[PDB]
Formats: C-alpha cells, sequence, structure tokens
C-alpha cells in the first residue's frame, strides 16, 4: 500500500462562478432631472415644488 | 403663473362648439345607451350621408 497523499496539494483555484443578478427599470425611468442637488445644507430634509394653476 | 390662460380660452372656444354641434344637426344614427364597438358602428356614418346625397 503506497501512501501519497503527502506528495500533493489541495488546490482552490482563483475564479469564482457567477451569482444571481437583477435588473434595474424603475430607476431608469422616472424622473431625475428636477430633484437633482436641490436637497443640500441650506435646505433641511425637504424640499417644495408648485403646482400648476 | 398666468401661463395656462391661453389653454383655457381654446379649451372653453372649442366646448362650446360641440354643444352647438349637439343643438343644431338633425341627424342620428343608433341608440343612445350603446358603444361604439365592431367596424360598422362606425361605417353606417359615412353611408347615411352618401345615401341623403
Amino acid at each position: 500500500p503506497n501512501n501519497l497523499d503527502s506528495n500533493v496539494s489541495q488546490i482552490v483555484l482563483k475564479k469564482f462562478l457567477p451569482g444571481f443578478m437583477s435588473d434595474l427599470v424603475l430607476a431608469k425611468t422616472v424622473d431625475r432631472q428636477l430633484l437633482a442637488g436641490e436637497i443640500n445644507s441650506s435646505t433641511g430634509d425637504s424640499v417644495s415644488f408648485k403646482r400648476p394653476h | 403663473i398666468l401661463a395656462p390662460v391661453r389653454q383655457r380660452i381654446v379649451t372653453d372656444l372649442e366646448t362650446e362648439l360641440a354643444h352647438f354641434m349637439m343643438n343644431n344637426g338633425a341627424l342620428s344614427l343608433g341608440s343612445p345607451n350603446t358603444p361604439i364597438t365592431k367596424w360598422s358602428d362606425v361605417a353606417q356614418t359615412a353611408s347615411f350621408l352618401k345615401d341623403l346625397g
């Protein structure tokens, strides 16, 4: 009975298996231009826009 | 603020026009409960104008 297990080694290759994904379709299609930059440190925690007449 | 006032004038122009077309025009087709549904519901109008001359 040969015993060879000290002759070799346990290797873990450097590659990852692919994981599960998800898609972002709501963030893409709502509005952004309007509310961008409008809450800053002069504002406090909220800001208001104007309903049309 | 005053930008919408001009749409208001025209909307009111063309709502009154529609009531003048009801109150004047003599012709009528179909029954008032029933919706426009199938192709023949619209097409009867072209041929009642055609047949009338």
